């Protein structure tokens, strides 16, 4: 519902999405094969599955194919100071593809509209919709369009004849944020095959025992997932396959 | 929403004495053919427990809101689903976290709200005229609450609505704990043909419901639903039929038990 | 500033509304203009907005691409149009003014209303009402006082200014909505109270005037002589 | 809709009465904020609160919110006769790409004096007769909108058509009335012996029988 | 009605500092974008630099170093600095403010 | 990375001719090109933007049309107050102007 979307957000209003209560796997995503920028810092695609945070969030905004670079907390521009600011210790990255084929009509697509003119830095992690008219002459501006007076929002202009480089780019940005709360969300285990009648070692949940796997005749109530005998050692564990 | 009742003539409870009972699984753990001692909160064999009634026929309706210990022993002698859940909370003014629990006739709903809590929150089943049936429409548990980030939906399970006034058919035990924050429910059914004095059969109690709340709940209030009838006026202020119940709270106390496991792997006996 | 909308507007199910939101006092500045749909028993739909500034527009997933809405820097006005109309379409439309800020929320807020466009769906054509008298009989006149009306039948719409003696009288007079029937007619009812005295010297009549239907009916009412 | 609200709220003039609008992580748990929209019963819904803490001009100061977790509570200072009106939250939605509004709720605080239901039957006059319809009106007076239910019948079999309630409006004395309608045919009118129209209130029924012979 | 006024330059050493100085009349330095544009003599135009409205600047590939800008909101006048000079920097330029993606308004020269 | 060529370098025509100037770029941009007019020994002046719109204070004797490369600055009436060099200049994403060459209007 966030990357294969009807419709994408405008850069200034960019929808904020929270995922959470289940888990989220990255090895599918990492082998679509249609995604040219999977540059990450701080965290390593080996080491996400195996850690996680409290909470996960979502960005879209749809941006032309030169400003995917200016995501980077370390970019200046008018996308990366009056659209979206993002901090030095930002967790996550940034995830873009093509999108030739959507965003585009054989006019110019004019839907799509960005911040350029602002009096201030934007806060990191920070929205803003704003209408009212920019003014740069000393005298005030009563909302008139006269000289001086523009408005800030400036159109894209997602022509199907532009470059490589000016091609609108579908942009979902990830924000990972750890607290002290315990997580929510995190990233599923790997499930390996069981083997059996031979001496292996295994983690079921709650030991970490060595020895040959054997079928039994004997039956568990459906509550009880450990097993024990006279001299208290565990011998009998549920596979909850 | 919640109304005010009127004084009446009330009967005091009495003190009857239980027969080994309140004995439930402390471990998931499978044991067989062995006698495993554990140290946990139990209901002591042959000590002295509360009886608290509810048959109409007079207007017996006495639901004190009971103090919470370190574990309690509800066991009811339900035949006709006059009980219905429990209500929990520490101050029960919007200011902590209250658990709910209600068996309702489509699915239990087990939510954790600050649900604010009346004097004598109660199910009304009415009784339509064209319907030859029992249907609840007084829906009087809470007013409103502000914020909630926990909500569990059970399993659903099937209820009757009909209230009679003959013999007991079944028996329900129900255990709630509260270790470490997290929340134990020991429940099952046990067919039984009786009205008081209990037998000394056994059964041991499963775990049913385990939920991680960070509640305190020193205190605790059953629910007792009545009936609407064309007997009745219709108002609940004076005349109602609430059937025939009776149910018993216990105390758990920390008592060494001896439990004995067979080889199908169920509890057998119990020794203090 | 306030802005204002069209009147009441009634259609065929299937055919084009077309509404219009003018400002007064101002034009709308650089602030969206958005649209608000109100039912009744039901919550606010939003369907889309307009950037009157730039002339472009953001409609809303539920809402296909069957409503356009622009809108004209030159008079000021936001034009709306809806096509393929439908009998769950009888709701009200407000014009929205969204006023932004700057922060961490960024959540459009609708500062200016509009007054409001009553559209409703009937397929039943326009056709001519039907006035007949009511008169009280001698057992409802037990004490000194009596009570009689004229009632309104098949007529359209239901909105209807009546008056007793061209306005000459407003004490004991009750007005009373209509409602729905099976096939769709509207039915309302008008009851007075007078003194018995006054039957044998005055005569009560009922104005009934139908603006769209450009029509005036005269009537008059006399007590049953059986009873 | 993807928020939720409670259907009604009840309350006292002068007592504290909380509402609050919760919905999905989407548009509520996420960064948006809450706004608050205040529609009377026969005027347009005007603005109330924005930006979960500031508050407009002519706004009183009684009018408060905040905003805890994934949902949106207010507070409210005393009840008064003009606060009769539907409540409504409006958030930005991330997966509609739109503003969505809440569920509505009610917020209803008002008593009258209710009474006896005083109906009154007004057989139709030999006019109406020619015109191939019969229509029977059943007026009620000093009554309250509660337990509206009317019942026709003809003294052998209740009549299952034509049958309908109306909403009563709202007089100038704080009083309620309506009015209602069963469509017949000349043809059957003069079968029956004779008709009467049934309005039960709280337990309380009162029988009007009219005889067109 | 938009003026510009630029002044600071003269003849100087390739190995020496220079300061310029451009002064808007009705227009702000902190509110808009501003465009340091140099024109060779006898060839065409060629961009060098760019001030956003905030704390940002930009340069070309060829004077990516040895330039710095730094506005005053005191006197409303715009300051560039040179530490070090090149042969090829014998030009003419016109300080100037646009919008995003074009420039309207144009200054003198020296 | 992106580099304007403009064809025309030197073309004479007379006060019924139409100059015919013509920019060319590597990418495809569109609709924001802008044109100035430059006179020599004074400061050069922009005549159209976005290659579509007109200034207030410019008169609509210029005229340009070009969706995504082509681009071009027909004008319908030669003036002989304006006699100065022509620039096509297209922006990036970061505010680097890119100018390109200038063609000269010389009278036969
Ligand atoms: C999204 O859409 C593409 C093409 O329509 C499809 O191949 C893919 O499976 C979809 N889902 C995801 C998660 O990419
Ligand atoms: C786990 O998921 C698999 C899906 O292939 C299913 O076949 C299996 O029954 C599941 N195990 C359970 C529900 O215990
Ligand atoms: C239990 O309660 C009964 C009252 O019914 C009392 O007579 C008896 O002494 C009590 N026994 C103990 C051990 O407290
Ligand atoms: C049963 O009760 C629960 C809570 O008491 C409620 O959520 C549920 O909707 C009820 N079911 C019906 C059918 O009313
Ligand atoms: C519960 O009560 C105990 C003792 O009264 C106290 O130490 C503890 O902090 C309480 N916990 C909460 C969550 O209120
Ligand atoms: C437990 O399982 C054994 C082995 O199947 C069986 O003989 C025994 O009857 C079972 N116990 C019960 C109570 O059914
Ligand atoms: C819920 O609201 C109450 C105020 O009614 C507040 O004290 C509490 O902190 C809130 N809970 C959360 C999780 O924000």
């Amino acid at each position: 519902e966030v990357f294969n979307a009807t419709r994408f957000a405008s850069v200034y209003a960019w929808n904020r999405k929270r995922i959470s209560n289940c888990v989220a796997d990255y090895s599918v995503l990492y082998n679509s094969a249609s995604f040219s920028t999977f540059k990450c810092y701080g965290v390593s695609p080996t080491k996400l599955n195996d850690l996680c945070f409290t909470n996960v969030y979502a960005d879209s905004f749809v941006i032309r194919g030169d400003e995917v670079r200016q995501i980077a907390p370390g970019q200046t521009g008018k996308i990366a100071d009056y659209n979206y600011k993002l901090p030095d210790d930002f967790t996550g990255c940034v995830i873009a593809w093509n999108s030739n084929n959507l965003d585009s009509k054989v006019g110019g697509n004019y839907n799509y509209l960005y911040r350029l003119f602002r009096k201030s830095n934007l806060k990191p992690f920070e929205r803003d919709i704003s209408t009212e008219i920019y003014q740069a002459g000393s005298t005030p501006c009563n909302g008139v369009e006269g000289f001086n007076c523009y408005f800030p929002l400036q159109s894209y202009g997602f022509q199907p004849t532009n470059g490589v480089g000016y091609q609108p780019y579908r942009v979902v940005v990830l924000s990972f944020e750890l607290l002290h709360a315990p997580a929510t969300v995190c990233g599923p285990k790997k499930s390996t095959n069981l083997v059996k009648n031979k001496c292996v070692n295994f983690n079921f949940n709650g030991l970490t025992g060595t020895g040959v796997l054997t079928e039994s005749n004997k039956k568990f109530l459906p509550f009880q997932q450990f097993g024990r005998d006279i001299a208290d050692t565990t011998d009998a564990v549920r596979d909850p396959q | 929403q919640c109304v005010n009742l009127t004084t009446r003539t009330q009967l005091p409870p009495a003190y009857t004495n239980s027969f080994t009972r309140g004995v439930y699984y402390p471990d998931k753990v499978f044991r067989s053919s062995v006698l495993h001692s554990t140290q946990d909160l139990f209901l002591p064999f042959f000590s002295n427990v509360t009886w608290f009634h509810a048959i109409h026929v007079t207007k017996r309706f006495d639901n004190p809101v009971l103090p919470f210990n370190d574990g309690v022993y509800f066991a009811s002698t339900e035949k006709s689903n006059i009980i219905r859940g429990w209500i929990f909370g520490t101050t029960l003014d919007s200011k902590t976290q209250s658990l709910l629990i209600v068996n309702n006739a489509t699915n239990v709903v087990i939510k954790v709200c600050e649900f604010q809590f009346c004097n004598d929150p109660f199910l009304g089943v009415y009784y339509h005229k064209n319907n030859k049936s029992w249907m609840e429409s007084e829906f009087r548990v809470y007013s409103s609450a502000n914020n909630c980030t926990f909500e569990y939906v059970s399993q659903p399970f099937l209820m009757d609505l009909e209230g009679k006034q003959g013999n007991f058919k079944n028996l329900r035990e129900f255990v709630f704990k509260n270790i470490d924050g997290y929340f134990k429910i020991y429940s099952k059914h046990t067919p039984i043909n009786l009205v008081r004095d209990l037998p000394q059969g056994f059964s041991a109690l499963e775990p049913l419901v385990d939920l991680p709340i960070g509640i305190n709940i020193t205190r605790f209030q059953t629910l007792l639903a009545l009936h609407r009838s064309y007997l009745t006026p219709g108002d609940s202020s004076s005349g109602w039929t609430a059937g025939a119940a009776a149910y018993y709270v216990g105390y758990l106390q920390p008592r060494t038990f001896l439990l004995k496991y067979n080889e199908n792997g169920t509890i057998t006996d119990a020794v203090d | 500033v306030q802005l204002v909308e069209s009147g009441a507007e009634v259609k065929k199910p299937g055919s084009s509304v077309k509404v219009s939101c003018k400002a007064s006092g101002g034009t709308f500045s650089s602030y969206a203009i958005s649209w608000v749909r109100q039912a009744p028993g039901q919550g606010l739909e939003w369907m889309g907005g307009i950037i009157p500034i730039l002339g472009i527009a953001n409609y809303a997933q539920k809402f296909q691409g069957r409503v356009t809405i622009t809108a004209d820097k030159s008079t000021s006005t936001a034009y709306m149009e809806l096509s393929s109309l439908r009998s769950e379409d009888t709701a009200v439309y407000y014009c929205a003014r969204e006023n932004g800020y700057s922060g961490y929320g960024a959540a459009a807020n609708f500062d200016l209303w509009g007054r409001g466009t009553l559209v409703t769906v009937s397929s039943a054509s326009t056709k001519g009402p039907s006035v007949f008298p009511l008169a009280p009989s001698s057992k409802s006149t037990s004490g000194g006082t009596a009570a009689l009306g004229c009632l309104v039948k098949d007529y359209f719409p239901e909105p209807v200014t009546v008056s007793w003696n061209s306005g000459a009288l407003t004490s004991g007079v009750h007005t009373f909505p209509a409602v729905l029937q099976s096939s769709g007619l509207y039915s309302l009812s008008s009851v007075v109270t007078v003194p018995s005295s006054s039957l044998g010297t005055q005569t009560y009549i009922c104005n009934v005037n139908h603006k769209p239907s450009n029509t005036k009916v005269d009537k008059k009412v006399e007590p049953k002589s059986c009873d | 809709s993807v928020l939720t609200q409670p259907p009604s709220v009840s309350g006292a003039p002068g007592q504290r009465v909380t509402i609050s609008c919760t919905g999905s992580s989407s548009n509520i748990g996420a960064g948006y904020d809450v706004h608050w929209y205040q529609q009377l019963p026969g005027t347009a819904p005007k603005l109330l609160i924005y930006g979960n803490s500031n508050r407009p001009s002519g706004v009183p100061d009684r009018f408060s919110g905040s905003k805890s977790g994934t949902s949106a509570s207010l507070a409210i200072t005393g009840l008064q006769a003009e606060d009769e009106a539907d409540y409504y939250c409006q958030s930005y939605d991330s997966s509609l790409s739109g503003s969505v509004f809440g569920g509505g709720t009610k917020l209803t605080v008002l008593g009258q004096p209710k009474a006896a239901p005083s109906v009154t039957l007004f057989p139709p006059s030999s006019e109406e007769l020619q015109a191939n319809k019969a229509t029977l009106v059943c007026l009620i007076s000093d009554f309250y909108p509660g337990a509206v239910t009317v019942a026709w019948k003809a003294d052998s079999s209740p009549v299952k058509a034509g049958v309908e309630t109306t909403t009563p409006s709202k007089q100038s004395n704080n009083k309620y009335a309506a009015s209602s309608y069963l469509s017949l045919t000349p043809e059957q009118w003069k079968s029956h012996r004779s008709y009467s129209c049934q309005v039960t209130h709280e337990g309380s029924t009162v029988e009007k029988t009219v005889a067109p012979t | 009605e938009v003026q510009l006024v630029e002044s600071g330059g003269g003849l100087i050493q390739p190995g020496g500092s220079l300061r310029l100085s451009c002064a808007a009349s009705g227009l702000t330095v902190s509110s808009n974008y501003m465009h340091w544009v140099r024109q060779a003599p006898g060839k065409g135009l060629e961009w060098v630099s760019v001030l956003y409205a905030g704390g940002s600047a930009f340069y070309a590939d060829s004077v990516k170093g040895r330039f710095t800008i730094s506005r005053n909101n005191s006197k409303n006048t715009l300051y560039l600095q040179m530490n070090s000079l090149r042969a090829e920097d014998t030009a003419i330029y016109y300080c100037a403010r646009g919008l995003g993606d074009y420039l309207d308004s144009w200054g003198q020269g020296t | 990375d992106i580099q304007m060529t403009q064809s025309p370098s030197s073309v004479s025509a007379s006060v019924g001719d139409r100059v015919t100037i013509t920019c060319r770029a590597s990418q495809g941009i569109g609709s924001w090109l802008a044109w100035y007019q430059q006179k020599p020994g004074k400061a050069p002046q922009l005549l159209i933007y976005a290659a579509s719109t007109l200034q207030s204070g410019v008169p609509p004797r210029f005229s340009g049309s070009g969706s995504g490369t082509d681009f071009t600055l027909t004008i319908t009436s030669l003036q002989p107050e304006d006699f100065a060099s022509y620039y096509c200049q297209q922006a990036n994403s970061v505010l680097a102007l890119t100018f390109g060459g200038g063609t000269k209007v010389e009278i036969k």
